[PDB]
């Protein structure tokens, strides 16, 4: 496709991503650690450096963060709220980000269909069989499949964070009753760098039926 | 708050890009223009069960 | 007038075609894999001399240099020819990406690169072919109304030349009415292979059936020309574009060189070579040395260069 390659820069945006969290402190695949109260602190730490590629790759024109920020994770659905799995807050200057690990690990896991379903380059020996003739590294399409999802749930984080952070506490609870200010939004300051942002590759509806 | 990330002090990077090209080869052929869908149903269905 | 470049595919694996590039991104544009479909591909000469140094330092590919300052596609076939050592060369691809605007060789086939797939081969001969194009109204005809072959040695001629392969396309000018009565008077379609008409003209192009004269199997003389220069002038060039076209729907993909024969030199438009016909009011049978030229014109290449 005439979009093909672009396909494939963002391939290379998540691989770029995905490569710098592989290697800094990468301990262990993600589900080990996640299956486990094991230092939490690890846990947040990653997700703050998730956080600090989004706030470079959206807004990579000042790489200058303020990386000082409180951080709680929960294990209590009494404390969970639905379609917010991640929620900012401030008390009385103490900003502070706040998680559930069981709600994130339970959406986890469900990665599990195959694409083995539509159309793709024709059989033929052009294909294949021209092969045939003449002429750890460990990676598989779940674990990227896992990846890009946590990063895409990451990304209504950190679009709320910036408008939180611009606007205030009431236009925090204001954006949280009502998402509409995402609803069909890439007219931006530059700075923003509103079409690196995923939104702009993927589109989705419910249909009500019966 | 068990953590302050006032303890981050860093803007982790890297650019090992031609390793990182590598990597991508043998990832090129995924075809993710499909598979992409996963994540959203799996997210709706989610928040679907948290709403229940 | 320009300095060139171009690459050499190290494998293969889709020989003789060859792509023209406007950038050394352009590789971007055609991502991975693709590459191997093109066995050369030629990019106008690096004006920062780093880019032909990294170019140098890439191993990954066969390359040469070399200047070209005659803007014309047979000239740059026969430099090519040369580089390369090969009699034959391939279709030039082109992309939605707009090709770099070197439209001096705007009269000529351009493959969508996507239809490298629908490239098949062809039976239509063992030997790489010649062809030889022709047309009617006033081209190795007699010049009387009711025209005699010239020679019935040229009317065997036609059958011999496929001894050589050569292939046989008169593209009459004339409408298909003359053609019409032509074909039941003389079966030079018996002797010939491709017949085509109504090219007389040109037709302001602006984005703004004959099968049963004897239940015969022919082509629609569709309305195909374009305006393709829109200029003050008044000329009709025996046209690649629609030739090739012919061509490829007789599966015919590859050719050692094509000549024009006619009476009109204007139509030339560097046609490997040119049979200016002389034309004739009596049967002269001057086919002999006409016959000679072009078999010279074929060995030129026995040397393994046109010259």
């Amino acid at each position: 496709s005439l979009e093909s390659y672009e396909t494939l820069k963002i391939k290379l945006a998540l691989s770029k991503y995905m490569a710098m969290l592989s290697t800094l402190e990468m301990t262990q695949p993600l589900l080990e650690i996640f299956r486990n109260k094991a230092d939490t602190r690890q846990i947040a730490a990653v997700v703050f450096s998730t956080l600090a590629f989004i706030h470079n790759r959206f807004h990579p024109l000042v790489t200058n963060f303020t990386n000082k920020m409180e951080f709680v994770v929960t294990e209590t659905n009494d404390t969970s709220i639905p379609g917010e799995p991640i929620l900012f807050t401030e008390n009385e200057g103490v900003l502070l980000c706040s998680v559930d690990r069981p709600s994130i690990v339970k959406m986890l896991s469900r990665e599990f269909d195959t694409e083995a379903l539509v159309n793709f380059e024709n059989d033929n020996c052009n294909v294949r069989i021209a092969k045939t003739f003449g002429a750890d590294f460990s990676i598989t399409e779940v674990e990227a499949t896992q990846y890009l999802t946590l990063l895409l749930t990451v990304e209504h984080a950190y679009l709320h964070y910036y408008i939180f952070k611009n606007y205030g506490v009431f236009e925090y609870c204001k954006s949280l009753t009502d998402h509409s200010l995402f609803t069909n939004k890439l007219r931006s300051t530059m700075s923003t760098k509103t079409s690196n942002l995923l939104l702009s590759k993927f589109k989705f509806t419910i249909e009500d039926f019966d | 708050p068990q953590q302050y990330i006032n303890s981050g002090t860093e803007i982790p990077f890297c650019d090992d890009a031609e390793f990182l090209n590598r990597l991508l080869k043998h990832i090129d052929p995924y075809p993710l223009s499909r598979m992409y869908y996963n994540a959203a149903n799996t997210m709706f269905y989610t928040t679907m069960e948290n709403y229940a | 007038q320009s300095k060139w470049i171009c690459l050499r595919l190290n494998d293969a694996i889709i020989k003789r075609h060859v792509l023209v590039l406007s950038e050394y991104a352009d590789l971007k544009y055609l991502g991975f894999e693709k590459y191997k479909f093109f066995e050369y591909v030629i990019f106008q000469f690096c004006n920062d001399p780093q880019l032909c140094k990294i170019i140098e330092n890439n191993y990954n590919y066969c390359m040469q240099i070399f200047k070209a300052p005659a803007d014309d596609m047979r000239d740059i076939r026969h430099n090519i020819k040369r580089a390369f050592k090969t009699p034959v060369l391939g279709h030039m691809c082109v992309l939605s990406n707009k090709p770099p605007m070197y439209s001096f060789l705007k009269e000529w086939f351009l493959l969508p690169h996507y239809k490298v797939v629908s490239l098949k081969s062809e039976s239509l001969t063992w030997g790489f072919p010649h062809v030889v194009v022709f047309d009617l109204d006033s081209t190795l005809i007699t010049e009387e109304e009711q025209v005699e072959i010239r020679d019935p040695f040229v009317y065997d001629s036609l059958q011999e030349l496929h001894e050589m392969g050569c292939v046989l396309v008169l593209w009459s000018y004339g409408s298909r009415d003359h053609v019409a009565h032509s074909m039941r008077d003389v079966d030079l379609e018996g002797y010939f292979d491709i017949i085509i008409s109504e090219g007389s003209t040109v037709q302001e192009e602006r984005s703004d059936i004959v099968d049963y004269n004897l239940k015969k199997r022919f082509i629609e003389n569709k309305f195909v020309f374009d305006i393709h220069n829109h200029r003050s002038d008044n000329n009709i060039p025996k046209s690649p574009k629609i030739v090739i076209k012919y061509l490829s729907d007789k599966n015919v993909n590859f050719f050692k060189s094509i000549t024009l024969v006619d009476d009109l030199p204007t139509n030339n438009y560097a046609y490997d070579f040119y049979v200016k016909v002389k034309r004739c009011p009596t049967p002269v049978q001057d086919w002999e040395h006409y016959h000679n030229e072009i078999i010279q014109n074929i060995m030129d290449y026995e040397q393994y260069f046109i010259k």
